[PDB]
């Protein structure tokens, strides 16, 4: 499917906060601490609720958002935790993860404290509502959970980044657990079929806080339209010859690569620490060794489909 | 993106000074317009975004903050006739094709 | 000495903010988010800047304040640092801490990040300015400091506890690290005698962060009158012959034996408090550096256990592939 | 108005607060023991002593609208309750301090 | 090959060291420092020189010594190193590594200093001499070489083991990697064959450092004689009908069974840490990685020879 | 105060010991390894005790000792520790950091292990006794303790000093961190006033090794004499007019000058010196078993490399066995 | 090893102290036995050596050391008529066999 | 015997000290700049001051089986030393002090 950026819908770094105080193209209220390089929609304090909602409303069929965030927790037990939602009015209010209950929408719920005593979470829950039923929280809504994984996102070394993907009725959530800085990491956790979503509505993220205290940072959020490869129209003639581009691009290539150069004796002309750099080369390592075993294991798959090719014969 | 707004040479010759500081006030249109292009993208992906024109346009250098209706009607009228791939960014391509 | 408890002064939990979300006979300014436990001078976000002070002037000869405070931060390097300030002015923003500069008072400053470069941080620095001597932050005020004794704040299972005690024109700071839970295991930091400063000031905290982040709380702030032991008028013939003293401490300490016995027998009865043991909410920064690195093997882990099952098909079904042929 | 005694002697007062730690109501206390129940309640920090802080949040108090009393007004009441119950000028008010008045 | 273990050529914890402050059977001289956990053969000071050599005479056909060390050093370079020797008279004083020159047997030297600036070092050489030639110290011995492999024993977790065996006229070093406490985990370091020693020889462990200081610990030195399974003469008639064992085995392990439940309950009766605990588990899962991919090369090494067997047909 | 150096109770580099293996003016005992560099006194050993003690009693009034030593161990905890005593007798064997119990006299002792268990070691103890209190082990002495300081002076970059200064029947022990290579960096750590102790005895330096291990070594031991301003007499005229003092201290600087010009000119003329600089030499100790952690990946990553180059194999072959038939 | 050495009950019983301490003076020459051949195996291994056998006749428990040449003599005497399998190490099979 | 001027006057000896960072021998040295090499090369700790114990040092020596000094053969040496020498008292020996004799 074809991609296309929404900045309506989207707040990203590193000017995120504008001269008047407040995010642009989005309502904040409750204890967000918007700042230029991330929001705190919920501090380390107790008792907190904070949520960032959508100023105007989004009529897509189908969507893609990417939320990169961090849930950073001194002990080893967090409380609530994130939310993201789609919805049809702005709650902006509310116990179910600082946002209002019998919301008409989509939200995934990103828990933290296990109040069924389980030791199920923390989890990724996508929960749909029409809004007539609430939120279980005292079981962290296993009863109305359409799907659910049990991975962790809390004290990552780099941020957490999560794709939620709402495309031909069908809703995909990929986690990156946030072990690598790599933008395209994304691990597949839970997926629904023929979800159903009212085409109006306002994009939002909370947050919530019990007894024990985390910061939920959200550092950007980015919103993708997706739409089908067949149904967009071509509209060709416009690209003017499509030789600009090609007479262009080098030109362009050649004057970042001298300013490069002019950075690179300047940034000496008038003028990493040792652990952390270990620390650094141990995650690379580890990132290592996990993409040598994915490259054995596509090779071992590219094996097996030849024999039985070959076993076909 | 009106043509004098990329066009006047002291607002880059103030924003790129800290890193790089080359005095010459004999920059061609396509010279100072590279470095308008090179340094608003935050991101590092060459590539403009709503985003990224917003606070272009807006800065911190008093007067008021613009009109969010005001704001998202000139960032529509620009993106609507300077992008033709419909992706939703705006690449060097888009930009000096107008 | 004898000491007073001055409540105009002071703030404390749990019940620190009122239902309007001020702190009573104290005025925050700038980044400063007070809860009912404590006060989050400054948050862990990028270039924040708080300061509690107090909104009327106390006149005291000699006094003694206990400040209560957590700095914790992810990284082993923390920025920029708290200060406790006797001033003669509110100093609600500015550069030096969160507050302003060119005050004419004393400023305790817990500094967290070497900006000198001489490995001397974190350390506690005693400054008294009259009102005309800039903070030299770029030197960590190594040149104008009166006393400096270097101790590590950032980090502990318990709160820090500070004793600011000015008495016979001798500022004292004892430092209590935070190691123990203990209350009254202050340890001698810093003292400047002959130090001068305004008979009538404000109090006030203030935390400012850097580049780097850090969390900056205080759970108390407790302000005590000092008199001295002869200077105290002792004003007799008012304890009304001290025998319902003695009436009644008896019977105050049979209701808490009482009421410790009701809470006894009635804390098991039906057992619905989760609790947080301390134990749950302390760990160890490099440890924790630790931890994410296990939790990075337990991925690869699955990665091969997965991989290994293939291999285990591969083995089987060739098999069953190999004598039917 | 301050420290009266009608004031310490609601005894619906004192069984709604008890509640949740203390559930054991009974409608037949005698006047001297929940002026013990409202000492040892409004002792947050349990070092059976009540100071000006304490005392405050107590008369401003939060129970479920009502308008706040100005901070002027809470500093003469707690002015004129130390003034006139604190004998030993310690700024914390003992039990017997408390049952003198 | 069948081993026997020798006792006159071997000093162990946790006695080691005698009431007289000696070690048994074994002669010390230098700055060896012996105690009843180790023998310090060379202290974290400058220019010490140690020993521990055999008193009496070693004359074995086929042997295999296991040689447990540490080595450890504050900084990132070490000198000079630790020496295995099996030679015809104990030197007990040089500056080959702490023992003398023009020595006749066989020395395994553990250099960790890189007098060649090669970046060779730490490395593990094994030099024959018959008595005419000088240890080439300026360059780590690389001319008269006879193998030699490149692998790391300073500051490792847990004691470096080395096993050193000579059979049928050939000398094979394997060397534990020290990342794991376990006792029988040797990888294959070097070997040479047709290599010629005299039969009468004293066995002996020195250590030198240089500049830079290292601690040379030696925890263990065990020996054992190497027999031929078809020479060994069979002597039967001596089990004394193999029945005694088989009704008293079941015996002393009941009984040591319930030596162990009394001490369960009886180390009660009258009465780790965090971060060492994790550094202990992240190293138990590196080693779980290690067998795990061990064991899946088995298994391909296993699947390769199947394939081979059934396409030879 | 006036202070005259007393070589006969010092010791110092490069020369500590002389070719008969033994301290001058010194008595070394138990396990202490003297060196040219510096004195071991208690390697890294279980159960391991030394002292060195002065030959010679020292009458002193007044006096000032600096001690330079490192205690450097592999763990985050470490046993048993240092002390340095001005005692009336030589006990240089015992159960008390490898000295004799029963002194008579001050001891400082660096403890490294908490065997109280309560979170306040390392520490400096100053610890005087008349001769009949036997020392607590088993709590750190914290009963009979006249004063401390919480300090860790274990695995620093940079040798820890100390000021121990008795003047005017006051004992004050100062202490450098060692986190600053400068020699002249004190930082206050204790003070215990009226401290009595005998006018003449023996001055030593100690340590013991328990459980765990650490390796203590002593680098230098500075005695120095102090006397009062007052009562030291001037005795003048003996300067020799004292021109000849300033007609000699421009030759020397003269001399340095051209001395110092030479070895720069001849130091690279045939450059031979390896050399070894301090950031070769120190490295945290977190950060060591960090970089252990990552040796274990390079292991790991060989073992697959390999094992790819099999699958490799079984590719290619495997096609070369399939076309063929 | 003489039988007089390992049949005598106060060595093992100070020995074993400590850890476990039960005191009964009725013990059988099998079981005295059996707990002198358990606290003598520091290895772990439940198998006796030369060098265990060498620190058990000696100890720690005033008299001086034996001559090296005597203790040899004594191990290498012991060792030849109770080992049978000839491994260089004693088992409790040759320990109770003679 | 002591600091006498005829061990300082050494020149071989001062040759074979300054040998390895001063490779210039030169036998035409006046009786005055040795003095000042023999100052120089006997002050390990680089502070400009002779102390008892470099002296020591001096006296003693290894040069290459020579018996070794008793120590209080070497006490009475340096304190002889010192008594005559240390005008200021100060326990150094500074430059001017050993020019004096
Ligand atoms: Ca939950
Ligand atoms: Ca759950
Ligand atoms: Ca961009
Ligand atoms: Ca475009
Ligand atoms: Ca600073
Ligand atoms: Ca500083
Ligand atoms: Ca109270
Ligand atoms: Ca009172
Ligand atoms: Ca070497
Ligand atoms: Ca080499
Ligand atoms: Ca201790
Ligand atoms: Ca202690
Ligand atoms: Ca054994
Ligand atoms: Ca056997
Ligand atoms: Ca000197
Ligand atoms: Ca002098
Ligand atoms: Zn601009
Ligand atoms: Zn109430
Ligand atoms: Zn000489």
């Amino acid at each position: 499917p074809h991609r296309r950026f929404e900045y309506k819908y989207s707040f990203k770094g590193p000017h995120l906060v504008q001269s008047d105080g407040t995010v642009p193209f989005w309502a904040h209220a409750g204890n967000a601490i918007p700042s230029s390089d991330q929001i705190r929609v919920a501090p380390s304090l107790k008792s907190q609720r904070g949520s960032v909602w959508t100023k105007t409303k989004a009529a897509f069929e189908n969507w893609e958002v990417e939320v990169t965030f961090r849930v950073t927790g001194r002990g080893r037990i967090g409380a609530d935790g994130l939310a993201i939602w789609y919805a049809e009015n702005q709650g902006l209010e509310g116990p179910v993860f600082g946002s209002a209950d019998l919301w008409n929408g989509v939200g995934i719920f990103f828990d933290s404290f296990d109040n069924d005593g389980k030791k199920n979470n923390p989890a990724i829950v996508i929960i749909g509502n029409n809004g007539q039923i609430h939120y279980d929280h005292q079981n962290d809504g296993a009863s109305q959970a359409l799907a659910s994984c049990q991975r962790d996102f809390r004290n990552k070394p780099y941020p957490v980044r999560a794709k939620i993907t709402y495309y031909q009725n069908t809703l995909t959530v990929m986690i990156n657990n946030g072990f690598t800085p790599d933008k395209n990491d994304y691990e597949f956790c839970a997926k629904v079929e023929n979800m159903i979503i009212p085409a109006q509505g306002h994009f939002g993220i909370s947050a919530a806080t019990g007894g024990l205290a985390d910061d939920h940072d959200v550092l950007s959020f980015l919103t993708f339209q997706l739409t089908e490869p067949g149904k967009e129209p071509p509209t060709p003639d416009k690209e003017i010859s499509e030789k600009e581009k090609e007479k262009y691009q080098e030109e362009f290539e050649h004057f970042q690569q001298e300013l490069d150069k002019k950075k690179e004796e300047f940034q000496k002309g008038h003028p990493e620490s040792v652990g952390d750099r270990e620390l650094r080369q141990v995650f690379e390592g580890q990132n290592r060794i996990h993409l040598e075993i994915k490259q054995l294991n596509r090779q071992l798959d590219m094996i097996l489909d030849e024999q039985r090719r070959y076993v076909s014969s | 993106l009106d043509k004098n707004t990329v066009h006047d040479q002291e607002h880059i010759m103030e924003h790129l000074e800290g890193v790089i500081n080359k005095p010459e006030a004999e920059m061609s249109p396509q010279e100072l317009q590279l470095h308008y292009f090179k340094m608003h993208d935050y991101d590092g992906n060459n590539l403009l975004d709503g985003l990224e024109l917003s606070t272009a346009i807006t800065h911190v250098h008093q007067a008021p903050l613009m009109s969010e209706d005001e704001l998202i009607n000139i960032i529509d009228g620009v993106l609507r006739d300077d992008d033709k791939n419909n992706d939703g960014y705006i690449d060097y391509a888009e930009f000096a094709k107008s």
